[PDB]
């Protein structure tokens, strides 16, 4: 009742895959890390410096600019951001 | 060519004497003839005894052979002709008188002879059974619940075999009709239509059996044809999902990309 | 003829397909992403002597250039500001040596002015 | 005052001759034509042993529809006399199997009007003896031939019986080769991709190490 053509049918699933398309992706995807991760070194390297470290394993940010991890954090979800955000990461400076 | 057993030894000759009249006398040679058999006789015998046991037990070998009118100037030619094992150590002299010193030589032929016919019965249940064993060709096929051998036609080819063992029958029986200046075969015709009517609801057997075996073969290749389908279908099914979300994964991470770098590079104001 | 060992390249299937995912996790930039919260950007200078430049706010409204190579005190304001918040700024990166209360101060007084 | 007699028995004796004496270029054109080549006036004219074991081997093949081989065979039971003593020998063979081809002529004639066959006609043939042997042999031959129109019915009921056994035995080799041929077929290609997917993963593997 079903299968009306099945070799038809495979053949459509060999002409779906290829090889070229994802390996050519795979040089360009490579490629972008390197150039994401080389012009942002100098920047990321100043950022780390000021003492504000991300944690993104869980959805929250930590401050550790007080000599102690007592520092309120904030977490990333269900949030406006617009002005909002920034008025939280700049009063907890200093 | 000269016969290994000791016909001389005169131990031999007085042992087998006593048990070849016990069977001598069991199978009627002195009622069939009138000549009695005696271990006195068997000691030393005449010629004219001689020659009706050796007749007796070559026509039970050779039935429709025609004696001649003097014996003893064909049996050298009669053994000549059987294939005799041990014509040469026979000399042609001593047939004229066998009771003599040399009829031991003539015993242990004769001797021969019983073994032979003893043998040869054993040989005809054979060609019997051998006729019991055509009678299986008939018979033996058929009772297989389902047979094995490389031509269902070669069972066919038996069938026919089974089939043309009844026509040899019909028509020699016919013939002897035929040969009598008699015309009516009925008799015979009979039997056969009574004989096809067996063969017919014989064969009949094979058609339902065929008939039965080949609706079942159609409803398994159907349903094996569904589950092999099953499984292709699964196959497909999760390959084309996972190339496709590859394909966005793949279409998400360039186009996540190309805006982050244009982002990074875009150092004006706006 | 192959059939039947599906599983076997189930495996394989489910394993590429995340050990992709595993791979490429989105980076964030790190970069953009500093900028879009705080309005602050991190520029080359428009005076390569002077390499470091400080862009404050959505607009090109408040910024300043920094030599950042070794006691970098450099002024340049796009607000002008009087001696005395030039002053302080000064001697933080001077008698202070501190980058961070350095750059917390600057943007202080450039949006209020 | 003397009494007649009943000289026929002998016309018993041509009762027993009831069948035709067949002339020697006529009996042999039939015996030909019931394809048995082996059948020359030559050779039958001077009849020899080793030629008439042959020939005679020939005809009761075809009329009986049997294998001599298979008839050594049987002559030869496999188990249950004998075993466990040989007796040491051979012997006794061809002996027994020459005088049962004697026994097998001899009833066979006797069915078609012959009742005195001997070791004679097979191993020192003579020309009368032979024509007149062959000559109630092809008699035989004419009246089956001739009157195997009789079951001709028969034959085509059987054939009409065989017919559907073998056009059920076609379908059933048919229906069982095609399907088997069209699952590979559709294997071979799956058979490809399959191997096609293990290169694909292993060529991306090679820059994601």
């Amino acid at each position: 009742n079903l299968l009306d053509n099945p070799v038809e049918f495979l053949k459509e699933v060999r002409e779906s895959f290829d090889i070229q398309q994802d390996v050519d992706a795979m040089k360009r995807i490579r490629h972008d890390l390197d150039v994401i991760k080389e012009e942002s070194e100098a920047r990321l390297k100043l950022y780390r410096s000021l003492g504000v470290i991300l944690d993104l394993e869980n959805d929250q940010v930590l401050i550790n600019r007080k000599n102690d991890g007592n520092i309120d954090i904030l977490p990333l979800d269900n949030n406006l951001s617009d002005f909002y955000k920034t008025k939280y990461i700049w009063e907890r400076l200093g | 060519a000269r016969d290994p057993r000791p016909l001389r030894d005169k131990n031999f000759q007085s042992a087998i004497q006593e048990e070849i009249y016990d069977y001598l006398k069991k199978n009627k040679f002195d009622i069939e003839t009138n000549h009695p058999i005696s271990i006195k006789f068997l000691k030393q015998p005449t010629q004219k005894g001689f020659i009706i046991i050796f007749k007796w037990l070559y026509l039970r070998l050779d039935p429709g052979y025609g004696f001649t009118k003097s014996i003893e100037n064909e049996i050298y030619q009669i053994l000549k002709n059987l294939r005799y094992p041990f014509l040469e150590s026979i000399n042609k002299s001593q047939i004229s008188a066998v009771g003599g010193s040399n009829w031991h030589k003539f015993l242990g032929m004769l001797h021969w002879m019983v073994r032979t016919n003893i043998k040869l019965d054993m040989c005809l249940n054979k060609v019997d059974r051998s006729l019991i064993n055509q009678n299986t060709q008939e018979i033996t096929i058929l009772s297989q619940p389902l047979k094995t051998l490389d031509e269902q036609d070669q069972r066919q080819e038996r069938y026919e075999l089974m089939v043309e063992k009844l026509l040899i029958d019909y028509f020699t029986e016919s013939y002897k009709s035929f040969l009598k200046l008699e015309d009516n075969y009925e008799p015979s015709m009979q039997e056969l239509k009574l004989g096809f009517e067996k063969f017919v609801h014989i064969i009949n057997t094979d058609v339902t059996s065929t008939e039965l075996k080949l609706e079942e073969l159609k409803v398994d290749l159907n349903r094996k044809r569904y589950k092999l389908h099953q499984q292709v279908i699964h196959v497909i099914d999760i390959t084309s999902k996972f190339k496709i979300n590859i394909q966005s994964s793949l279409e998400n991470s360039e186009n996540e990309l190309g805006n982050v770098i244009e982002e990074l590079r875009n150092l004006e104001f706006e | 003829a192959s059939i039947d060992a599906f599983s076997d390249l189930e495996r394989r299937m489910d394993g590429f397909q995340k050990d992709v995912a595993q791979v490429l996790a989105r980076q964030q930039n790190h970069v953009a992403l500093y900028e879009r919260l705080l309005q602050l950007r991190v520029l080359p200078g428009a005076s390569d002597v002077h390499d470091v430049r400080f862009v404050f706010g959505d607009d090109s409204r408040c910024w300043i250039e920094v030599a950042m190579h070794g006691d970098h005190v450099i002024g340049n304001s796009h607000p002008a500001l009087d001696p005395k918040s030039r002053a302080t700024l000064e001697h933080v990166l001077t008698v202070q040596g501190d980058l961070a209360a350095f750059l917390v101060v600057a943007r202080d007084m450039l949006l209020a002015s | 005052i003397p009494s007649p007699v009943r000289e026929k028995l002998n016309r018993l004796s041509r009762n027993q001759d009831v069948f035709p004496i067949l002339d020697l270029q006529e009996l042999v054109i039939c015996l030909q034509s019931c394809d048995f080549a082996l059948a020359t006036q030559e050779n039958i004219s001077r009849p020899t042993s080793d030629y008439m074991v042959t020939l005679y081997k020939q005809i009761i093949e075809n009329f009986m529809g049997i294998s001599v081989e298979s008839l050594l065979n049987s002559s030869n039971q496999e188990t249950g006399d004998g075993h466990l003593q040989e007796e040491n020998e051979n012997i006794y063979l061809d002996t027994l199997n020459v005088l049962v081809l004697n026994k097998i002529c001899f009833k066979f004639f006797e069915n078609i009007g012959v009742q005195d066959f001997n070791m004679t006609d097979l191993y020192k043939p003579e020309a009368q003896r032979t024509q007149r042997l062959l000559s109630a042999v092809v008699n035989y031959a004419r009246f089956r031939e001739e009157r195997m129109f009789d079951c001709n019915s028969f034959i085509l009921q059987m054939e009409s019986l065989l017919g559907q056994i073998n056009k059920l035995n076609d379908e059933i080799k048919q229906l069982q080769k095609d399907f088997e041929v069209e699952v590979k077929e559709i294997e071979a290609a799956y058979s490809l991709l399959s191997g096609h997917i293990n290169k694909y993963m292993n060529e991306m593997l090679e820059y994601m190490q």
